[PDB]
């Protein structure tokens, strides 16, 4: 019983940690780059006005 | 010398009949004599930017032309005074008026003319002798700490025609007269120098002498040198007070200048209230810090020209004493607030904005600011030397490092004393981040350290390696719990803690730890690193088989040694002299070497 | 006094939007106040914004409709806008222009002050000390207001920022371990809220110590700019000349900033960042920094500017430029409001940098600092445990986690939730704090020294 | 020559920022140089950037602080900034204006050349077909340098781009298995940087072939946009009239761009990106394109316009517009520097747009192109493996991935890492390449034909 | 045949270069030849228009470029095409135009890339991230398109 719950949890830990790592290394960096891009381009439009 | 006001469009005043005016000249506009500068000129008309409120200025009001551009008055009485960003004595305005306000159009001379100063000539000069710019022809005795050396103003020279005899003179008298090509110049004790002009020196020298601040951290790991430039983050919780007080109290510099740029009223009050209460032992006597300090105070509601000019007013005062042969340390409380004032003026002038709204020349202004610091060979025959250091702080909105002002600053300063707030929350002071902080003078000071201390350099190298490894091991410890971990790594982790606890951490509210002399700082680190190496060897030479040494065994075996190492910070330099402290540290070295020997 | 007869001009070069351009004006001043008389007998006010030779340009306070260039006359006063000030005006209600709107008489002046005033000489500024209790526990036991600091309330549109401001006016006062007054100015306020302030202040007996300025949303936008200048001009008179402590509340600085942008456009200035003037920084500092303590006098001025965050973005120039030059923030949230908690103040993002000086023995009570620090940690932890509960469930929590969850629920219900008519003094607020802290055994109160626990924890 | 007497004017119409506007000028000439004396005797110079009728707009190099309106005296040289040039400028140190600062005399000219220069007739320009051996494997192998090529180093504040340039100056030779005249324009830098290079040039024992132009951070910002042309003008004399091979290094070009941006704002020109002039590209080409060999003459000019990338933004207009003009870039970064890797050169975002013709049979070794291309493929994939592994974990990788991780780790420490005084040949660099390539099986080396693998891979 | 108007030559001449090239192309088109001219820049031409428009003190449009930028590009590209020639001999010719564009930063958002994409019928977008890997030609193959697929199916 301990072994079965344990194997299911170990898969659960690797799957959860992989999702967390992707948020940190893929999804947020990408959102932050997008936001910084947006801010810069908007200041560029302000200048030409 | 008068013109007339033609019209007012707000803070900008148009003058007429003002043909004889130079750009960035000074004017006193209206019957209240409002301070402003001439920017655009056309024909006999001039466009005046007025620093203070223009309400009430009429068409036809007089404007008095002042030949000198924005300049600082330099002479006796500069020390101990608090000035506005455009060199207006705040301690005299509040005391000559009995008011709490700075009067609109207030006109108080930067240096009072009612003081009879004790002036002694050099006693080497005679009438008919040759004098050049930067030469010293007499000294004013201000106080017990700083002698105020009277220099011939730069860009002046000739034959001496009169020397005042020893006596008491005020700042309005004539002390020296000199003739160049038949033209006689009458000089008092006060010289005027444009604030945006760099005072010339004979040569700009490399910075090699350390800035001996009283903190073990921000010295042993991150050295600053006299004449060098650093940056310090300015956040509420960073504990910047420690550097400000430590630098002004115990530094090996001669003159301290504290420059405000445009801070909150209550923050300026804290600086103005704290500083007069600071003291230091000098010749065995306790003296007020204000006897060797000058301060420029600017709050966020001061005229923007003053907040922008404050940074240059401070450094001009700094160079003034630099030319005397003194070592000067200037702190800009917030260069970010200065940049804010600078951006405001660019906006007021409808200039094209650049990066994040800042002027295109932001970088040029910061670069030319810091370039004025450094060790120099002074002008004048006395062949004296001095330096200016800058420890200006940065406080960008949001705490980010993307702001052009902080990014530009970091590309200019050679040392960054990165502070943190997390450390403050943990009550660990000084709050130095360690991984972010750096110093680029390590090589420049290598000659000094080799000559006087020898072992300091390998110690600081090992110290940073030990601290960095503690960070590198952080992931292993989190995933292991120090179980499946090398005994040599346990040494690194626990010794790195020892370093953080009983060396890099310093408690400035204790009488024994107020100031850590360098020889004590290197003593403390030497014994900790010597222990580290002995502990590494004790494990490594016995780690093969059968009978091995572990960290738990070391702790149990020589627990008294680990205690003695922690106790080293309590060696009070006031009661235990240099020879006694070294003697006790030598005993720890013996105790340690024998303790490990018993294990083999 | 001047004793110089006034000149009235009928020479008008033209009229262009809010501006009237005059001609042949003798030695005009900048910022001079003039009065217009229209052909219908209507009188209007204005102020000179530009004087280019004999061509004075005056901005009319009211609308410029109906003004011609042939018959309308302009009388010059020969002076600038100076507000009549007295002690007696405390307990009065004025409009933005300084005129009474409470059916009372015009102010009988003790002096006249330039509403732009002068900067306070930093050499005589005294660091803030004692506390001014507000009566609202969420901002007395957590982020108190030192007697001399300037701490803004950031709110989103739609939140009860005006109800809290009104509550502060009714409840605020000295700690009391006769010399306290409040000057309250609303900029761009709509008619319904203007009634709210006026009626709520009168009915509850607070008016005796309140000087109220109401600048309505449909009032002249230039008057909205002087309104906070009149409020501070009064505060400076009352505080520094009459030796008393003045609390100044500036409501809806965002509406001020919008009116300021309009003035910039009237001057044909090129807009700066996000449309605002390049001098917005110094303009806000000009208002904000006219406060604090001064050497040699027993008076003081504090400020609680209240600012609506456009699009609820704290990055916006209005809250950003304000906060950048103020000392901490109160910060009103939305989630607490939707949960029907009043006041809806979120203690985790708030800060009062001067609290260290406001509180302590001789000012409030010995344990003030310790109770605040422990409550903050307990609330932050309770929120952390609540987040965990949503993932692992109630059965997965340990006893310590349940104590933090119980604290969170009772902390918000008993300590933060107050009601608009319950006045909690600083000592009752601390006692309520202890009631929450006594949930935990002594060993879990890590931030309170043992000496404090032994004296206050039991009972 | 110009035999007619020069005219002197006291007719300054007005001053607006850095621009002094004169009236009543006889037959103004466009882009002529004016010398002006201030009332105090200070001498300054400027260039006419606009003429119209009797008016002329003079941009003053030293600055306009102290310029009068009544006493200012200006004289028109009658020509464009033609500067004295001679061969014996090598061994001299000049300031950013072309004046000596080494206590020697002024230049005893062999001729006077127009600082603006002339474009080289593309029909006589000869394509570069010679390689320079930099000794840096990161360059000689994967991004070779041709003689006459334009290759800036893209860097960032705090990185050792000044040390790399200094290293290149000493160990830059030929692959024909030669003394380069170096012209070093130190603009917008501090004393320590200028002293570092000056000392290094003497330390290398090559000062007799080095001409320095200094324009330091504390010098005027307007002179900073003629100094490069002064350096290049000398280079053109030496290379195209005296058949000397010249290496021209321009320090942080970003200080040039910022000085240019200041002028653009001052003249209210149409901005492009980040406030820089819409003509920035054309101005940069005027500086950069003064390079390359010319048919029939044995000289050459090679440029290394090192520049600092603001905030490490590779798309910033400065590195962007330069990248469009120059034949690629070296590009260093912080990820290598933060690991004590020297030189910290990142090959992936780098390129050399003449490498394809400067390598191979008759130039270096026939496998050069094949080794470079495969190393690029393996390096980039190894970076992709780290990007994956950061999320999936090392256990999620297969043998196909570990090979690229092994390559990447060994590549950086064996191929890129060298040290400030490690001088490798191009032949050794390729051999090292093979040592890394032999980490992979033949089947995975898909960028290399079997006609190359069969000869070189077996070793 | 080739036309040189290099970056360090007079900026105004960049406009003459573009029109000279296409004019030469048409001349040969008229003689019964298939011409495939290519101007390797475009952005440098639009840049010249911006610099001149500035000196002219004209009111700019998007990102400093002249309002008539689209007008100039449209009339330039429409000179391409397969034609029946004028002239009794009944010639058939064509001019193709393969024009490069230089978007700053590689961001396909500038007025020149945007206007160009609305004119040209084949879009060969390149990806800097492919060039970094020496994946040449660096064609994105996801954002590119050709509207002549159906035409050539026959």
């Amino acid at each position: 019983s301990l072994q079965t719950s344990f194997v299911t949890l170990d898969e659960a830990i690797k799957i959860t940690n992989r999702r967390v790592n992707a948020i940190e290394h893929v999804i947020i960096p990408r959102i932050e780059r997008t936001l910084a891009y947006i801010i810069t381009e908007l200041d560029e439009r302000e200048r030409e006005e | 010398t008068f013109g007339y006001v033609h019209g007012v469009s707000g803070p900008v005043v148009t003058a007429c009949d003002m043909a004889g005016a130079a750009m960035y000249e000074l004017v006193r506009v209206g019957h209240s004599e409002l301070v402003g500068e001439i920017i655009r000129l056309e024909g006999d008309m001039a466009t005046i930017q007025v620093y203070e409120e223009t309400s009430g200025v009429s068409v036809g009001d007089p404007v008095l032309r002042t030949g000198k551009p924005l300049s600082v008055e330099l002479g006796p009485g500069i020390m101990g005074a608090i000035f506005d960003g455009i060199q207006r004595p705040l301690s005299d305005i509040s005391s000559q008026t009995q008011s709490i306000y700075i009067p609109r159009g207030v006109n108080v001379s930067a240096l009072s003319r009612d003081i009879k100063w004790e002036f002694i000539p050099s006693k080497n000069l005679r009438v008919g002798s040759h004098i050049t710019g930067g030469d010293i022809y007499g000294i004013v005795n201000e106080n017990s700490l700083i002698k105020h050396k009277i220099m011939l103003p730069p860009r002046s020279r000739g034959s001496v025609t009169y020397i005042a005899p020893p006596g008491n003179y005020d700042a309005s008298d004539v002390v020296l007269e000199l003739e160049f090509e038949g033209v006689k110049e009458k000089l008092s004790m006060v010289q005027v120098w444009p604030v945006r002009q760099v005072r010339p020196v004979t040569e700009k020298l490399p910075a090699n002498h350390p800035l001996l601040t009283g903190q073990r951290v921000l010295d042993a790991l991150f050295p600053c040198v006299q004449g060098g430039t650093t940056a310090i983050p300015g956040a509420f919780g960073c504990g910047k007070t420690v550097i400000s007080q430590s630098l002004s109290k115990y530094s090996n510099s001669d003159v301290i200048i504290y420059v405000g740029c445009g801070e909150r009223g209550n923050e300026m009050s804290e600086v103005l209230r704290d500083f007069p209460e600071l003291t230091m032992e000098v010749d065995g006597k306790v003296e007020s810090i204000m006897k060797r300090t000058a301060l420029v105070a600017n709050t966020s509601n001061m005229p923007v020209a003053a907040r922008e000019a404050s940074i240059y007013t401070g450094i001009t005062l700094s160079e003034y004493f630099r030319d005397m042969g003194y070592h000067v340390s200037m702190m800009a409380d917030s260069t970010s607030r200065w940049a804010e004032a600078l951006r405001e003026i660019s906006g007021r002038l409808a200039e094209m904005p650049a990066d994040s709204g800042y002027p295109a020349y932001l970088g040029a202004r910061l670069a030319s600011f810091y370039e004025r610091a450094g060790r120099v060979k002074c002008l004048g025959n006395p062949e004296r030397e001095g330096s200016v250091s800058i420890v200006g702080a940065v406080s960008p909105p949001g705490g980010d490092f993307s702001d052009p002002v902080t990014s530009a600053t970091l590309g200019i300063v050679q040392v960054f004393w990165g502070l943190d707030k997390k450390l403050a929350q943990r009550k660990h002071f000084p709050s130095v981040n360690w991984l972010i902080s750096y110093s680029k003078y390590m090589r420049a000071l290598d000659e000094y350290y080799d000559k006087h201390f020898t072992e300091f350099v390998p110690l600081r190298t090992k110290a940073k390696e030990i601290l960095q490894e503690e960070e590198d091991l952080a992931e292993i410890v989190q995933l292991v719990g120090k179980a499946s971990l090398a005994e040599t790594d346990k040494i690194t982790l626990e010794v790195a803690k020892l370093i953080k606890d009983d060396f890099l951490q310093q408690n400035g509210y204790t009488p024994y730890d107020r100031f850590c002399p360098f020889y004590k700082t290197v003593g403390m680190l030497s014994n900790m690193i010597s222990f580290y190496d002995m502990a590494r060897r004790a494990v490594e030479t016995t780690a093969q088989s059968d009978n091995k040494i572990t960290w738990s065994i070391i702790r149990e075996h020589m627990g008294e040694i680990l205690y003695k190492l922690s106790s080293m910070k309590f060696k009070d330099p006031v009661k235990d002299g240099e020879a006694k402290i070294k003697a006790d540290y030598a005993q720890l070295l013996e105790d340690m070497q024998n303790a490990f020997r018993s294990l083999e | 006094y001047l004793s110089q007869p006034r000149l009235t001009y009928k020479t008008v070069s033209g009229v262009n939007g809010p501006l009237v351009i005059l001609d042949h004006v003798k030695f005009p001043r900048y910022a001079e106040i003039v009065h217009l008389t229209l052909p219908d007998g209507t009188k209007r006010s204005g102020q000179v914004l530009e004087v280019s030779g004999s061509k004075a340009v005056v901005q009319v306070f009211e609308g410029t409709s109906g003004i011609d260039a042939k018959k309308t006359s302009c009388e010059f006063t020969g002076d600038i806008l100076r507000t009549p000030v007295s002690e007696d005006m405390l307990g009065r209600v004025f409009n933005g222009s300084g005129k009474p709107i409470d059916r009372g008489p015009v102010v009988l002046a003790e002096d006249f002050l330039d509403i732009m005033g002068q900067p306070i000489n930093p050499q005589c500024r005294i660091y803030p000390e004692e506390m001014i209790q507000t009566g609202i526990s969420a901002i007395d036991g957590m982020n108190s207001i030192a007697r001399g600091q300037k701490i803004p309330i950031f709110s989103a549109a739609g939140l009860p920022h005006n109800e809290i401001a009104a509550q502060i006016c009714r409840q605020a006062g000295l700690v009391k371990k006769e010399n306290f007054a409040i000057v309250f100015a609303a900029m761009g306020v709509n008619m319904e809220t203007a009634r709210f302030f006026k009626s709520d202040f009168e009915e509850n007996g607070s008016m005796d110590n309140v000087c109220l300025f109401l600048n309505l949303a449909n009032d002249p936008t230039i008057e909205r700019i002087i309104t906070p200048r009149l409020a501070l001009t009064t505060a400076e008179f009352l505080a520094y000349q009459c030796e008393k402590h003045v609390l100044v509340i500036l409501t809806d600085m965002s509406s001020y900033a919008e009116a300021l942008r309009e003035v910039s456009a009237a001057r044909e200035e090129v807009p700066g960042r996000r449309g605002f003037p390049g001098y917005m920084y110094t303009d806000l500092a000009t208002i904000y920094e006219r406060a604090g303590r001064v050497e040699g006098r027993n008076g003081s001025i504090t400020q609680i500017p209240i600012l609506t965050m456009p699009n609820d973005d704290i990055t916006h120039p209005i809250p950003d430029l304000t906060g950048y030059i103020t000392e901490g923030q109160i910060y009103v949230d939305r989630q607490l409001h939707n949960r029907q908690i009043y006041p809806p103040i979120n203690v985790l993002p708030s800060l009062s940098r001067l609290m260290k000086s406001a509180i302590g023995e001789g000012m409030t009570r010995k344990d003030h600092a310790d109770v605040s620090n422990q409550l903050y940690a307990c609330y932050a932890i309770g929120k952390d445990v609540q987040a965990m509960k949503a993932v692992v469930g109630e059965e997965a929590l340990t006893s310590d986690d349940l104590l933090y969850l119980e604290f969170l629920q009772k902390f918000e219900k008993n300590f933060i939730t107050q009601g608009p008519y319950e006045n909690r003094t600083v000592y009752e607020t601390l006692d309520i704090g202890w009631q929450l802290l006594r949930i935990f055994p002594k060993e879990m109160l890590k931030r309170i020294p043992q000496s404090t626990l032994s004296e206050f924890y039991p009972r």
